[PDB]
């Protein structure tokens, strides 16, 4: 499958992006400067991006930066940067309540939620302890906050008063999701549990201890996300592997593992799209698209930089990858689905992009774990394959090591 | 330290190993009405016959006067319980592998709600 | 929009002042410097006078010295184990002054097997946890600078009753 | 009752992966005898040239490799006696009672290893002729009348000349000591790469363990705000309204798949 | 209690159906060749056996064997015998005499509690329905006739006297059999005939089985067209269905421009997708879709269609220019004559079927797939010059 990378950074991972700025001045002259093309105009934060999400009604696209911390909100119908506002701190999470960018809430890290008007900030309040993550329930206007105590804080927008909390069996909330058909609110907790908690009454429906067989090392939940079917779940572990659940039955569906190791940052059912068995996980280094029932790999999108956040346009191609970059890479997988329509003339030009093309496909191993699993004698073989310090090798041949061992 | 030397104390290892392990088996079989499947029953029964068959081929090997050192005996007997347990044993799980997991997987349930 | 200004802080009685002015430009504060470890990444801020701060908002690398010996060079930051203002701080590896951190310790190690040629032995000697150290791989260091203003993370090894105190808490 | 009838089938089919399980493991620590036995001397004089090189040392340890041996070869030949009454493989209780209180020898062992191989033989033929019935019964190939499985064992057996050079290849390469001092002295008459004296079933060692890897897998203070405050606060006050719709599922099935969240004769 | 299981059982087979008669209550219980299936919640213990609510009920009508000299005999008479539907229609439409000897199963209804349609249970089903007859539930532990009333007892009886009495329940067998105790039949294929529609068309492409025929007239009381769609189990000869599923394919792309016109680009694109799926059943290659050769690639396009296919494609003419050689371009891709290097994403094969086989316009492909015109076109020329660059290579 083709990937094409319509905005983001050209330059290597080695040689970082301030200097391609330097560069840029000495390289006006090459004709690269003149054709290439950028959809969006200034679709950068001055040092680096943190979380970007979509509006409902696909007109409207809104980020946080690293410093000044900000708020860009871009419009899609002009193609730029409709207005940029401050903040005191920088953004954990934000959701946009009304159904264009009128309206948000943002958890910033320093205990406060800020809701934002129009105009400008509306007002702040402070949850009594920190905040991790944000979820709305619009069915019952209730604002759901995860904390780092053991009481998951909810808020009332509608009548404007922090209700009674749910107490939490284990201290620690690293992210909140709520299935829309359903309500569930799973929370995701330190300790390998997720907690789903009816919202009409306050009760458990239940707790699911997730299990790794092939590692004894405690992991964390750090991504819970609901299908828009409303009966498959997901999870995300701090040893990177991902997990889908059918909620009726407790054992795990499919594990599959991205294989470097790295936490689970976001997790997007892409059923609208097409081809519904679809789910996108998302790692500080690569993302990969794979098939929810086979678990075979589709397609993997792979910066040169750390990705923060990703986003998927509703029903197109467009991919937003918030990165620890300057600029915020865009990525148009076209076999998912078509352009979206605000890029009518994507479609035309997909030949000047750059479609970047094993890595997705194996798993990543250390020197240090080769040692630990004894497979020293492998070294040089052709199983094991080199790339900067430790060496690829098959997930079945290492699920088939790390259980000897 | 002659290489037989070396050979008799890695036999005499093994072949020590081999007794802790064959003890922890007797207990566990003897603490062991639950009705026990035929066909699986039998393929232990197979199998400890081949390990029986290698070892008595070992006997040969550890005989000095070595009478039969092509060790024909034993190493028939060998083959006759691998057969049985690749050819015949074998297709039969698969055939019959789907319920026998479904009937295992039964059991580990309710133990869990016991549980 | 950040202000110092105490006007609109209770008075000691515990009176509510009103607000007395507008904001002024001479009293104002800026948005904090989250350091965080990786790639090098600062940009300058124009303060008052033609000053410059620069904002340390991305670093791997520091100037680390060790006092005892007298000793400095350079070495990557491992990351944050121990921070005694806040800990989530610790969670998120966010880099402060006061910050203790885990700093690679191969120069420091070369070094010493350049100047005692030991991996001559009582002033070779040196206390017995940063040997372990040196064995582990990792030194404990304490962040002397201040990341959000200077856009440098010099500091020093804890040694002695600082490094006791310090994994007493740890 | 019926559940209480399969969950203790389901129990007994346990103990024999787990049984079996335990026999791999016995098969896997004395495959380094084995490989070992396959290099020791073949002939008198290479054992006496073997044993001339330490020959008190190798004098100790003989007598204890017998010593260990026969004490082994007696246990196993224990438990398969018992494992075969206990499933009732052997049907003479009284004849195993008597051989497991009799102490053995080496020939007497011999001749017991003989016996319970003959037992097992006519076991296969009515286990596996029994399966295959109810195999293909199942299958519907008795509706459709592939050979049964005790035929198909027993031709297998008529064709040993090839199951004889099967083992016969010497694909670890072992070289028995003084393998070539036999050679040279025309004391090897078979031989006068297949090997006829090294013995090699690593193929099928290596498929029991690639069965037993998979199975497992397969079962794999109020300040600053810290204490809340509920009183109404205005600017927040009303900033949404809720939907009166409700989700999207009814309130019953929201109920019924919440309480199953994550877990005549009729019959 | 068998009344109450019955009225359960034509609850939920009644309320699938649109207006039910009576008649096939007669069908279900007499006809020799019908068995029923039914699926049932995981029973409690605690509950004392009481009868659980059916949640799926399959009935299935056992078909096939039918003597080859009857099949020929018959067939040149043109007159259809009662029963064994599949079996005609395949034989009548292919023309194959082998596969009405095959035996089978068609699957007459499968019904679901509305409540929980879509919940996934209708998978199951089938699903162990498929296992079953392939032979996986092998009874585990080491009969079910009744006696029929003997000619004596008929001739002992006065019509005065006569004792008209239910059956003995011990002599009855019991009311459900868990699938272990009674055999299967030998079976080759499952079939299944329905009027075609989305939902259901996705849920058997997901259960394995590959379409065979399409009845070209739409059934005039609901204006679907009845498909025919078939799936062979494991361990059974599999040729004969991919023979089907490459002639019907051809067959469809054809028709599509008379009748099916009406059907969606994306469903009409669906059904190519699932009998495409019957050919990688197939694991061997005795059977193979053959590349276009040089010889065959002139008599079909002359060298000026060529020059004119590769100007579009540089964009030196019109869309109209080349609306003539649309069609014959959409019959060679669909027949996988290309090859794999022409390849194309879902929306362009959907757009390439329309404009060359439906016959739609440009326009119409627009708003059926709610993209704008300037972007169909766009995509189109992509499509073009993907082709224009392998006529290249191949010359």
């Amino acid at each position: 499958v083709s990937v094409y990378q319509v905005s983001g950074t050209n330059v290597s991972r080695s040689l970082p992006d301030w200097i391609a700025k330097k560069r840029k001045r000495q390289l006006k002259n090459d004709l690269e400067y003149q054709n290439r093309v950028e959809l969006i105009q200034d679709f950068e934060f001055s040092e680096a991006s943190n979380k970007i999400k979509v509006s409902r009604d696909g007109q409207y696209c809104m980020a946080t930066g690293t410093y000044k911390p900000q708020i860009h909100v871009y419009d899609f119908a002009n193609l730029s940067l409709k207005f940029d506002r401050h903040t005191d701190a920088e953004n954990v999470d934000f959701t946009i309540l009304s159904d264009d960018w009128t309206k948000s809430v943002h958890l910033q890290n320093d205990r406060s939620i800020q809701f934002q008007n129009k105009g400008g900030l509306h007002y702040t309040t402070r949850i009594p302890k920190f905040g991790r993550s944000l979820v709305y329930n619009k069915v019952n206007c209730d604002l759901y906050v995860g904390a780092s105590g053991n009481e998951l804080y909810r808020l009332n927008l509608e009548k404007g008063r922090f209700l009674n909390p749910f107490k939490l069996d284990t201290e620690g909330v690293n992210h909140v999701s709520i299935n829309e058909v359903n309500g569930l609110l799973a929370a995701g907790t330190e300790t390998n549990v997720v907690e789903f908690w009816d919202p009409r009454s306050r009760s458990r429906v239940s707790k699911l201890y997730l299990e790794n067989n092939i590692d004894n090392r405690p992991f964390q939940v750090t991504t819970t996300s609901f299908r828009n079917d409303g009966l498959t779940f997901a999870c995300g572990t701090s040893n990177g592997y991902s997990y889908i659940y059918d909620l009726r039955t407790s054992e795990p569906s499919i594990i599959k593992d991205q294989g470097y190791g790295f936490d689970i940052k976001k997790i997007i059912w892409l059923d609208n799209v097409g081809t519904e068995n679809k789910i996108v996980t998302c790692d500080k280094r690569i993302a990969k698209i794979w098939d929810r029932l086979d678990g075979k790999a589709y397609a993997s999108m792979e910066p040169s930089v750390d990705i923060n956040d990703i986003e998927h346009v509703p029903g197109t191609g467009m991919f937003f990858t918030a990165n620890e970059s300057i600029p915020m890479h865009t990525y148009y997988i076209p076999s998912l689905g078509p352009s979206p329509r605000w890029c009518s003339f994507l479609d035309s030009i997909t030949e000047e992009l750059e479609e970047k093309p094993v890595y997705s496909n194996y798993r990543f191993i250390t020197r240090d774990d080769v040692k630990k699993l004894n497979l020293t004698h492998l070294v040089g073989s052709r199983v094991l394959r080199a790339y900067m310090h430790g060496f690829f090798i098959n997930t079945e041949l290492y699920d088939k090591v790390s259980l000897i061992a | 330290m002659s290489e037989l030397n070396a050979l008799l104390k890695d036999i005499n290892g093994s072949l020590t190993a081999t007794s802790e392990s064959l003890e922890r088996l007797s207990g566990i079989y003897s603490n062991s009405p639950a009705e026990k499947v035929s066909l699986l029953s039998l393929k232990n029964g197979s199998m400890l016959g081949y390990i029986n068959s290698l070892l008595m081929l070992i006997g040969n090997r550890l005989d000095d006067e070595c009478k039969d050192p092509s060790a024909m005996d034993a190493r028939e007997r060998s083959i006759q319980h691998r057969v049985v347990l690749e050819r015949g044993v074998k297709p039969l799980e698969k055939k019959l592998a789907y319920q026998l997991d479904k009937l295992t997987r039964a059991y580990v349930k309710m133990e869990k709600e016991y549980k | 929009g950040i202000s110092r200004d105490s006007r609109h802080k209770r008075s000691a009685t515990g009176a509510k002042r009103a607000q007395f002015r507008k904001k002024r430009k001479f009293e104002l504060g800026r948005q904090p410097a989250n350091t965080k470890i990786g790639a090098k990444r600062i940009h300058s801020v124009r303060t008052r006078g033609g000053n410059k701060k620069y904002r340390a908002l991305r670093i791997e690398t520091g100037n680390f010295s060790w006092a005892s010996e007298g000793i400095s060079k350079k070495t990557r930051i491992a990351g944050v184990v121990y921070h005694p203002s806040n800990n989530e701080l610790v969670r998120t590896n966010t880099l402060t002054k006061a910050a203790i951190v885990q700093i690679d310790a191969t120069p420091f190690r070369q070094w010493f097997e350049a100047h005692y040629g030991q991996t001559r032995a009582a002033s070779a000697k040196i206390e017995s946890s940063v040997e372990s150290q040196f064995s582990a791989g990792r030194l404990y260091a304490c962040i002397s600078s201040r990341p959000g203003q200077s856009g440098r993370c010099d500091g020093y090894i804890l040694e002695g009753e600082e490094l006791a105190f310090y994994l007493r808490r740890l | 009752q019926s559940v209480q009838r399969d969950a203790s089938k389901g129990y007994s089919i346990l103990q024999q992966t787990k049984l079996f399980d335990n026999i791999i493991d016995l098969r896997i620590k004395l495959q380094k005898a084995v490989i070992a036995a396959n290099k020791l001397p073949l002939t008198t004089e290479s054992w006496e040239e073997a044993k001339m090189d330490d020959s008190e040392e190798t004098k100790r340890l003989l007598k204890e490799n017998e010593k260990l041996f026969n004490n082994l070869f007696n246990r196993l030949i224990n438990f398969r006696i018992k494992f075969q009454l206990g499933d009732h493989i052997t049907q003479n209780e009284e004849v195993a009672k008597h051989k497991l209180s009799k102490k053995r020898s080496l020939k007497e062992l011999y001749q017991e290893t003989n016996s319970l191989d003959s037992e097992l033989k006519e076991y296969r033929t009515a286990v596996l002729n029994k399966w295959s019935t109810k195999v293909s019964s199942a299958s519907g190939n008795a509706a459709l009348s592939n050979l049964p499985a005790d035929v198909q064992v027993e031709n297998q057996l008529s064709d040993m000349s090839r199951l004889m050079k099967r083992t016969k290849l010497n694909r670890r390469n072992i070289t028995p000591l003084y393998f070539q001092k036999d050679c040279a002295n025309g004391r090897l008459p078979e031989l006068i790469t297949e090997n006829p004296y090294v013995f090699d079933d690593e193929d099928f060692y290596r498929v029991l363990l690639n069965d037993l890897i998979d199975k497992k897998i397969s079962n794999a203070k109020a300040s600053k705000g810290r204490k809340l405050n509920y009183s109404v606060q205005d600017p927040i006050a009303n900033y949404e309204a809720p939907i009166t719709s409700g989700y999207k599922w009814s309130d019953d099935q929201i109920d019924e798949f919440f309480a199953g969240l994550l877990g005549i004769q009729i019959f | 209690v068998s009344e109450n299981f019955l009225e359960k059982m034509m609850a939920l087979y009644v309320s699938s159906h649109y207006k039910n008669s009576p008649n096939d209550l007669q069908l279900m219980s007499d006809a020799p060749a019908h068995k029923l299936f039914v699926l049932l919640p995981p029973i409690d213990p605690k509950d004392g056996g009481r009868i659980p609510d059916p949640l799926c009920v399959i009935q299935i009508a056992l078909e096939g064997e039918i003597s080859k000299e009857s099949v020929r005999n018959s067939l040149s008479r043109g007159q259809r015998a009662g029963g064994d539907l599949i079996p005609w229609l395949i034989s009548q439409q292919f023309q194959d005499e082998e596969f009405a000897s095959l035996s089978g199963a068609r699957i007459v209804r499968i019904a679901t509690n509305p409540e929980y349609a879509s919940m996934g249970y209708g998978s199951r089903a089938i699903e162990l329905l498929r296992d079953y007859f392939e032979g996986k539930f092998t009874d585990m532990s080491e009969d079910y006739s009744i006696k029929r009333v003997s000619d004596k007892e008929l001739a002992k009886t006065n019509l005065l006297k006569d004792d008209v009495k239910l059956r003995d329940a011990k002599t009855l067998p019991p009311l459900l059999l868990k699938l272990s105790e009674q055999p299967p039949h030998y079976l080759h294929y499952l079939g299944v005939s329905y009027g075609l529609t989305q939902s259901l068309h996705k849920f058997w492409k997901n259960n394995s089985f590959v379409p065979v025929y399409l009845r070209q007239t739409a059934n005039d009381l609901t204006g679907e067209h009845t498909c025919v769609m078939l799936n062979v189990l494991e361990g059974r000869e599999s040729n004969w269905l991919v023979e089907f599923a490459k002639d019907f394919r051809k067959r469809f792309l054809s028709l599509l421009s008379y009748d099916f016109h009406k059907f969606t680009a994306v469903q009409a694109l669906s059904v190519i997708e699932s009998s495409k799926k019957a050919q990688d059943l197939s694991d061997d290659e005795k059977h193979d879709n053959k590349e276009l050769t040089r010889t065959h690639l002139d008599d079909i396009f002359s060298p000026f269609d060529l020059k004119r296919l590769d100007s579009y494609s540089n964009n030196l003419l019109d869309y109209h220019v080349i609306g003539d050689m649309i069609p014959m371009l959409a019959l060679l891709y669909f027949g996988d004559k290309m090859g794999d290097s022409v390849k194309l994403s879902s929306v362009q094969s959907a757009i390439l079927l329309a404009i060359g086989l439906q016959r739609k316009n440009i326009d119409t492909i627009a708003k059926e797939l709610n993209l704008p015109s300037n972007q169909t076109i766009a995509m189109f020329a992509k499509i073009m010059r993907k082709m224009s660059q392998y006529f290249r290579q191949l010359l």
